[PDB]
RNA sequence: CUGAUAACUUACAGGACGCUUUGGCUUCAUUGCUUUUCAGGUGAACUGCCGAGUAGGUAG
């Protein structure tokens, strides 16, 4: 269904529903499920996500329990944004060093095209990331 | 004492622009460089990663142009504010001010937050009237905290030396050439000072050779040459010279007018101290703490005048 | 005016910031000098009245 | 093609002409005028009155 | 409940012809804008994988 929320931290609180549908991936491994933002605003999300193609599993019955839940377009990944921030160009110089790191330089002028973040984690580390995610 | 309609000085201490450079081995030097995102524009600044460490350059001027005021119409303003500086400088000397301004350069005060992870640091001074061999101060982390271990430096005395010849002096000089050396970890968070815009972060930059490069503000390094004070009632933190002394971190004057201890109120008592200072018993820490603020803001500059 | 302090200016609005602008000259980082040049005529005007 | 700072014609000439040390308390050279004026400490020696 | 009551001003029309303002001219001597000034909130968004890839992809 389409989920509403009603307090808020939709940007946080979104990221949080992925991280159930991370982990579902993998007791069951299936990608046959869509994701869907419609009211993606220039600024937010919107309190409306999406599953199309949840509702009885164990993070969204306690969500629903109190007063506050009701339970084209391309959202794709885009990992290239995680390079342009300048803690990844000196990993992708570790990377191609397998020479002189002297002659590779910076930018200095970048201009990024409306992205949007969502900021997560991973289960088998300890380690965070972030979720790119355009039109 | 009324203050007149016209009175000004100009600072006796001159600092320069800070130049960023980086040194990579086979020992050679290229100019730091840094980012800029669109989508309202942040800059990002931060070592490169093939670098060995990070080179900084300014010069500061102890001129000595505090002896006298710049524009002064009234001629008693003028004759007494002459009077103090012939008379702290018999009485109490230039050795405690002088020592305390060139902590501020010997360790690196001036880099303000980019001493913050570190593995060490050192400084190089290129004094003017001067033998040779010049100062260097090594690993300025571990071996000088406290200021003893500045003078147990071998010509420690020999620099002091210049900046009191320099404020006695008519026509004292004393310019020196500071030359910074950061041993940063790898791809480390370098921190300059930015522009001020109407309102999301700008740097602050020059052209060194046809490339821009991040430069410390010569205002923003003459603030941190001048944390001298801490002459204020229940004093913890050492302040930026200025009238009513502010602190930024926390917005409040300390020396608010309602203490009594502001610059403006000390002035009015300038007469006050002329008898204190030309007396045989030496005086009390509570009175020569006002001569060193009183000193400091004449050594700042600025203008002093009222309706 | 008078000589006592305004009350509006607290410890507050008193600590507070100040932004000016300047034209800010100096010499670039790794020159060698700088030069001048101007010229003076010296041309007996004062023999007579204009 | 580019701006550049200069130093006036009139404050280049008030510098030649910084000669007068005849004022009666002389010790500092003024710059030569009527009723020699010093911008130091706002004051004219050679007052009309002396 | 008004110097009260009541009240159709109409019809037609050619202003024209002509017209040399011109001559002369010295605005100009003199000049110091200065003094002083921290934009900060950068602990966030990590570390791998393929590829000759400073391009571009992908994991969690």
């Amino acid at each position: 269904k389409t989920i509403t929320f009603l307090p808020c931290n939709n940007e946080s609180l979104a990221a949080k529903c992925l991280r159930v549908l991370h982990g579902f991936n993998y007791q069951y491994e299936t990608r046959n499920i869509g994701v869907s933002f419609p009211l993606w605003c220039d600024a937010t999300v919107g309190k409306k996500i999406s599953f199309v193609s949840l509702l009885k599993q164990h993070y969204f019955v306690q969500m629903e329990q109190l007063q506050y839940f009701h339970i084209y377009v391309s959202f794709r990944r885009c990992q290239s944004i995680d390079k342009l921030t300048a803690a990844g160009l000196a990993r992708k110089i570790r990377r191609l060093e397998k020479f002189d790191p002297s002659s590779f330089a910076q930018k200095e002028h970048t201009a990024i095209a409306h992205y949007h973040s969502l900021g997560e984690s991973s289960k088998q580390t300890n380690r965070n990331f972030r979720l790119n995610i355009r039109m | 004492m009324k203050l007149p309609t016209n009175l000004a000085y100009e600072r006796s201490i001159d600092p320069s622009d800070v130049c960023f450079f980086v040194v990579w081995p086979d020992d050679r030097k290229t100019p730091l460089t840094y980012n800029s995102r669109t989508l309202h524009q942040v800059d990002f600044c931060h070592v490169p990663y093939g670098a060995s460490h990070i080179e900084c350059s300014f010069s500061v001027s102890f001129s000595s142009e505090l002896r006298q005021p710049y524009k002064c119409n009234s001629s008693k303003v003028k004759q007494t504010l002459v009077q103090l500086v012939e008379l702290y400088e018999t009485k109490i000397g230039w050795t405690e001010l002088a020592t305390r301004y060139l902590m501020n350069i010997c360790n690196g005060k001036w880099l303000w937050k980019n001493t913050r992870k570190a593995y060490c640091w050192n400084i190089v001074l290129t004094p003017w009237p001067w033998n040779g061999e010049k100062v260097g101060f090594e690993d300025i982390r571990t071996n000088y905290t406290s200021r003893q271990d500045f003078k147990n430096n071998k010509n420690w005395s020999a620099i002091v030396e210049m900046i009191k010849t320099a404020f006695s002096s008519t026509d004292g000089l004393a310019i020196f050439e500071v030359r910074a050396t950061l041993h940063l970890p790898t791809n480390a968070m370098v921190r300059p000072s930015q522009v001020f815009t109407e309102k999301s972060r700008v740097f602050q930059s020059t052209t060194i050779d046809g490339e821009r490069s991040p430069i410390l503000g010569a205002f923003k390094t003459g603030a941190a040459i001048a944390t001298i004070d801490d002459w204020y009632p229940e004093a913890t933190e050492p302040l930026r010279v200025g009238r009513f002394g502010v602190h930024r971190e926390d917005v409040t004057c300390y020396r608010h007018p309602s203490t009594g201890k502001d610059f403006f109120s000390i002035l009015q008592q300038a007469e006050h101290y002329i008898e204190v200072l030309s007396a045989n018993k030496t005086p009390a820490q509570e009175t020569i703490n006002d001569m060193h603020f009183l000193m400091a803001n004449l050594i700042k500059g600025g203008m002093f005048q009222h309706k | 005016v008078s000589g006592q302090p305004i009350k509006s200016a607290t410890a507050e609005a008193l600590a507070q910031g100040n932004p000016h602008q300047v034209d800010f000259c100096h010499v670039p980082y790794g020159a060698s000098h700088i030069e001048c040049s101007f010229s003076v005529s010296f041309s007996s005007e004062l023999r007579q009245p204009y």
